C-alpha cells in the first residue's frame, strides 16, 4: 500500500513520465526552465531590496524625539482647554491622539471632557467638522 | 524447523497439509477423516526422516515399517503405498545409494533420454532404478552439461555452475552426504573499487545499496500497487520500471527545488512591500520633522494655536517613528526567516555520476544473478522463484562441481559425442535419429517406448532447428518456448602462483565506466584454496565479450586488478580459461529467465508430456511418447541444478507411472 520511504511514486506523476517516448524527458526539463527562471527572480528581488534597504541608510535615528514625562494631572487650565478642542478639531475621536497632545490628561479625562463641556465647546460642531474632512 | 516436521521442510513438504500431489494419489484419505489424514501425514514426514537421516543406502518398506510403532504401524497397506509413492517420486531413494534388493533381472520398457544433463542423469538414475532400460544421448564429449569443470594441474575451477544456493530443503544436502563435495561457505562481503581503482568509501556504498535495495522495492510496488505491468500494447520489464522509478526520483527533487526557491521569492516579496512602507514612512517622517523645527522657530509667548501646532505635530511625529519600529522589528524577522531558508536547502541531485556508476555495478550485479538484461525480465514475474528460496550460507564445490554428473552417471549407459538430430514420436513407438559428432555422415537410430528430452532451451529455441521434431512440436509448446527466456553469463578463469589478493575475502567487484559497461568484468572470486580468480561478465556486456579474444580479455581483467592491487603486485596469469556459453552449440546460453511477457506458468508449459495422434484413424487416444525435464520446465526452482535434478526426478516418477503403472493409487 506505500512507497517504500523516501521514493514518490504517484499514479499520476507515473502516467506523465511515461505518456510518450520523451515526455519524461520534456517534464524534467520544464522543471529546469522553471527552476533557473525563478532563480532568475530571486535575483532581481535581491538587487531590488538591496538598493531599497540603502535607501533607509541611517534609520530614523536624526528624526527621533526625546520623550516628555509629564504627570496625568487632574485639573484643566485653559491652556489645555483650547488644546483639546483644537485636538478635537483635529483628530476628531482619537482619545489616544489627544491625551498624547495634552501630554498631561489621561484618555479617562479626555472622554469626560468630552462629555462635561460638550455644551460651552459646541463639541458637537467641531466633530462634525471632522467628519467633513 | 526439526524433527519430522525437519523431515518434510529439508524435502520441500509442508508437514502439516497433504500436496496436490498426495491429494491425487491419495484420495481416499484425503476427502476422508482428519484424523487419518494425521496418520498419513505422520507417515510420510517420518519415513522422509529416515532416508534423509541415513541417505547413504536404500530404505526399504521393510525396514521402514520395522521402525514404525502404533498406531501407525498398524495399517501396513497405508505404510506401503506412502514408501511407493515417495520412492516413485524420488523424495527418497535417490541420488548414489548402496541398493538392499539387487536389481531386477529383466528389464521392462524402453527410454532414451536425450542429454546427460544433471536432469538427464538423475533420470536416468531413477528409471533404472525402477528397472526400466535407459540410454542416455549427449552430444558433448563429457556427462555433466552446463555443470563443467576445468581442471589443469592442482587448478579447479568451474564455468558452469559453481554454487549451492543453501542447504535448507535443497536435494543437492542429500546428494552432498553422498558424494563428498568439499562443501565450503561464501562470505558475502563484497568490497567495490571504482573506475580508478579507489575502493569505494563506506559512505557510499552503503548510501548506494539502500539505495538500490529501495529502487527494487519500488518496480514491486509499481506492478502489484499500480499495476504498472503493461505500457503501450507490450510488457513492461524491470528495466523500464527503474528506469520510471529513477525518472520520478528526479522529478521529485526538483519539485523540492521548485517549491524552496518560491517560498524564497514569496518571501523576499514580503520583505520588498516592507522596504517600499518603510521608505515612504522615512519619507513623511523628515517632512513631519521639518514642520516640528518650523514651528518650535516660533519663539515663545505663542498664541495657543502655535502651541497645538508644535504639540500635535510632536504627536504626529512620535506615532510615525513608532510604527516604523515596528516594521523594523518585522523586517528583522523576515531578514532571518531568509537566511535559514538559505541555510537549509533541499539536495542538489537525486544521484551523481559517481554514485549512478556504483548504482549500475548493484544492477550489473543482478543482471548476473538472472543472466541477463533488466531489459528483458519481466516486472511482474522476474522474482517469482525467490518465495521457494533455501536457507543457509551459499557454498562454493572446492573439487569442481563436476564431481556429482561424474557420480551419477556410474552404473548408467551413456551414449557420448552423440548429437541427436531427429526426433521421431507415434501412437505405437519413438525412434531417436542421431550422429556422432565426429564423424556427421556416420549415423545411428535408437527405438524406444519413450523419450525423455532435457535439451537446453536455447537449443529447444534454436532457429534452424538443431533438432527436428516428427511430428512438429504444439503450438502451444513452442509459443512457450519462443516466449520464455534463454540467458547468458560468461567466466573467466585467471591461474596464478601466488596470491596477491585478500585471502579472507572471497569476492570483490570492479565498477564500470559506462551504463553500457556495468557488467563487463563486473566482479571477482577467489573461492578456491589454490590461487584463482574468477571474473565474470554479465548483462548485454557477456552477449558481446563472446565476440572478442582471449588474449584481450585477459588484458582487461589484468588491467582492473593491477589498478586496484598495483602494477608490480599481478604477475601473469599461468593458465587462463573463458567461457562462451552463448557460442556453444549444446547450451546455446547459460540459463534461463522469465522473460517480460512470459509467466511463471511456461515453465508448466515445458514440462506438459506430448501425446501423438493416433496410428490408425479413430483409435484409442495413446498413451503421452514424449516428455520433457531439465531447468527450464521446473517453475519453481528454475536456472538451477537441484531444479534440474528436481525435474529428473519429476519425469522419472511421472514415466514409470505411465510404464510400469502406480501400485500406490489404490
Ligand atoms: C555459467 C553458469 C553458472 C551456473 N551456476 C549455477 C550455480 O552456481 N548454481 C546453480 O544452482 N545453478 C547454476 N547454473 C544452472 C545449472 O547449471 C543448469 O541449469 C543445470 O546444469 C541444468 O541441467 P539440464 O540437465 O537442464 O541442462 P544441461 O545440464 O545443459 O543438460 C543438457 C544436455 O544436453 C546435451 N545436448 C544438447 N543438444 C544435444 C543434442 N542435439 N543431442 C544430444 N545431446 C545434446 C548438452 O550437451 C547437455 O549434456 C549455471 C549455469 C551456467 C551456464
Ligand atoms: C536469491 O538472492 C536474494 C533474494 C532476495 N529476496 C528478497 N525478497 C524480499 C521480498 C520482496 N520485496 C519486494 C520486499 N530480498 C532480498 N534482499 C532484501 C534478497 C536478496 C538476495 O540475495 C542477495
Ligand atoms: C526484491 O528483493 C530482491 C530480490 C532478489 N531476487 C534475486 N533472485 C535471483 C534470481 C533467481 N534466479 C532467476 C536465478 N536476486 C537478488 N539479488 C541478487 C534479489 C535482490 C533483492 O533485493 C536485495
Ligand atoms: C526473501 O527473503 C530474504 C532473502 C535473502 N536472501 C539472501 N541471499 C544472500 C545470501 C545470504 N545468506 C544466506 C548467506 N540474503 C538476504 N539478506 C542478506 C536475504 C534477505 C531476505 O529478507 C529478510
Amino acid at each position: 500500500r506505500k512507497p517504500p520511504k523516501g521514493m514518490f511514486l504517484s499514479q499520476e506523476d507515473v502516467e506523465a513520465v511515461s505518456a510518450n517516448a520523451t515526455a519524461a524527458t520534456t517534464v524534467l526539463r520544464q522543471l529546469d526552465m522553471e527552476l533557473v527562471s525563478v532563480k532568475r527572480q530571486i535575483q532581481n528581488i535581491k538587487q531590488t531590496n538591496s538598493a531599497l534597504k540603502e535607501k533607509l541608510d541611517g534609520g530614523i535615528e536624526p528624526y527621533r524625539l526625546p520623550e516628555v514625562i509629564q504627570k496625568c494631572n487632574a485639573r484643566w487650565t485653559t491652556e489645555e482647554q483650547l488644546l483639546a478642542v483644537q485636538a478635537i478639531r483635529k483628530y476628531g475621536r482619537d482619545f489616544q491622539a489627544i491625551s498624547d497632545v495634552i501630554g498631561n490628561k489621561s484618555v479617562v479625562q479626555v472622554k469626560n471632557f468630552f462629555v462635561n463641556y460638550r455644551r460651552r465647546f459646541n463639541i458637537d460642531e467641531v466633530l462634525q467638522e471632522w467628519e467633513a474632512e | 524447523p526439526s524433527g519430522v516436521e525437519g523431515a518434510a521442510f529439508q524435502s520441500r513438504l509442508p508437514h502439516d497439509r497433504m500436496t496436490s500431489q498426495e491429494a491425487a494419489c491419495f484420495p481416499d484419505i484425503i476427502s476422508g477423516p482428519q484424523q487419518t489424514q494425521k496418520v498419513f501425514l505422520f507417515i510420510r514426514n517420518r519415513t522422509l526422516q529416515l532416508w534423509l537421516d541415513n541417505p547413504k543406502i536404500q530404505l526399504t518398506f521393510e525396514a521402514t515399517l520395522q521402525q514404525l510403532e502404533a498406531p501407525y504401524n498398524s495399517d501396513t497397506v497405508l505404510v506401503h503405498r506412502v514408501h511407493s509413492y515417495l520412492e516413485r517420486h524420488g523424495l527418497i531413494n535417490f541420488g548414489i545409494y548402496k541398493r538392499i534388493k539387487p536389481l531386477p533381472t529383466k528389464k521392462t520398457g524402453k527410454v532414451i533420454i536425450i542429454g546427460s544433463g544433471v536432469s538427464g542423469l538423475a533420470a536416468a538414475r531413477q528409471l533404472q532404478s525402477f528397472g526400466m532400460d535407459v540410454t542416455l544421448l549427449e552430444a558433448r564429449d563429457r556427462v555433466g552439461g552446463r555443470v563443467a569443470t576445468f581442471r589443469k594441474g592442482n587448478y579447479v575451477a568451474d564455468l558452469g555452475a559453481m554454487v549451492v544456493t543453501g542447504l535448507g530443503g535443497n536435494p543437492m544436502a542429500v546428494v552432498s552426504k553422498q558424494v563428498n563435495m568439499e562443501l565450503a561457505k561464501i562470505k558475502q562481503k563484497c568490497p567495490l573499487y571504482e573506475a580508478n581503482g579507489q575502493a569505494v568509501p563506506k559512505e557510499k556504498d552503503e548510501m548506494v545499496e539502500q539505495e538500490f535495495n529501495r529502487l527494487l522495492e519500488a518496480t514491486s510496488y509499481l506492478s502489484h500497487q499500480l499495476d504498472f505491468n503493461v505500457l503501450n500494447n507490450k510488457p513492461v520489464s524491470l528495466g523500464q520500471a527503474l528506469e520510471v522509478v529513477i525518472q520520478l526520483q528526479e522529478k521529485h527533487v526538483k519539485d523540492e527545488q521548485i517549491e524552496h526557491w518560491k517560498k524564497i521569492v514569496k518571501t523576499q516579496e514580503e520583505l520588498k512591500e516592507l522596504l517600499n512602507k518603510m521608505v515612504n514612512l522615512k519619507e513623511k517622517i523628515k517632512e513631519l520633522h521639518q514642520q516640528y523645527k518650523e514651528a518650535s522657530e516660533v519663539k515663545p509667548p505663542r498664541d495657543i494655536t502655535a502651541e497645538f501646532l508644535v504639540k500635535s505635530k510632536h504627536r504626529d511625529l512620535t506615532a510615525l517613528c513608532k510604527e516604523y519600529d515596528e516594521l523594523a522589528e518585522t523586517q528583522g524577522k523576515l531578514e532571518e526567516k531568509l537566511q535559514e531558508l538559505e541555510a537549509n536547502p533541499p539536495s542538489d541531485v537525486y544521484l551523481s555520476s559517481r554514485d549512478r556508476q556504483i548504482l549500475d555495478w548493484h544492477f550489473a550485479n543482478l543482471e548476473f544473478a538472472n543472466a541477463t538484461p533488466l531489459s528483458t525480465l519481466s516486472l511482474k514475474h522476474w522474482d517469482q522463484d525467490d518465495d521457494f528460496e533455501f536457507t543457509g550460507s551459499h557454498l562454493t564445490v572446492r573439487n569442481g562441481y563436476s564431481c556429482v554428473p561424474v557420480a551419477l552417471a556410474e552404473g548408467l549407459d551413456i551414449k557420448l559425442n552423440t548429437a541427436v538430430r531427429q526426433v521421431r514420436y507415434t501412437a505405437s513407438g519413438c525412434e531417436v535419429i542421431a550422429v556422432n559428432t565426429r564423424s556427421t555422415s556416420q549415423t545411428f537410430i535408437y527405438k524406444c517406448d519413450a523419450v525423455l528430452c532435457t535439451l537446453p532451451l536455447g537449443v529447444l529455441k534454436q532457429q534452424p532447428p538443431a533438432v527436428q521434431f516428427v511430428p512438429p512440436l504444439p503450438e502451444w509448446k513452442t509459443s512457450a518456448v519462443q516466449r520464455m527466456g534463454f540467458g547468458n553469463l560468461n567466466k573467466v578463469v585467471l591461474c596464478f602462483d601466488r596470491v596477491f589478493w585478500d585471502p579472507s575475502v572471497n569476492l570483490f567487484g570492479h565498477v564500470g565506466s559506462t551504463t553500457a559497461s556495468r557488467g563487463e568484468l563486473f566482479l571477482f572470486w577467489n573461492l578456491y584454496k589454490a590461487p584463482i580468480l574468477l571474473a565474470l561478465v554479465a548483462g548485454e556486456a557477456a552477449g558481446i565479450m563472446e565476440n572478442i579474444s582471449d588474449d584481450v580479455i585477459v588484458g582487461r581483467c589484468l588491467a582492473i586488478l593491477k589498478g586496484i592491487f598495483g602494477s608490480s603486485a599481478v604477475p601473469q596469469p599461468k593458465e587462463t580459461v573463458v567461457s562462451r556459453w552463448r557460442a556453444d552449440p549444446w547450451a546455446r546460453g547459460s540459463y534461463s529467465y522469465v522473460a517480460a511477457g512470459s509467466s511463471g506458468n511456461d515453465y508448466d508449459l515445458m514440462a506438459q508430456p506430448i501425446t501423438p495422434g493416433p496410428s490408425i484413424p479413430g483409435a484409442p487416444q495413446p498413451i503421452p511418447r514424449l516428455f520433457f525435464a531439465g531447468e527450464h520446465t521446473i517453475r519453481n526452482y528454475p536456472a538451477t541444478v537441484h531444479g534440474a535434478l528436481l525435474s529428473g526426478l519429476r519425469e522419472a516418477g511421472r514415466i514409470a507411472d505411465q510404464f510400469l503403472g502406480a501400485m500406490y493409487t489404490l
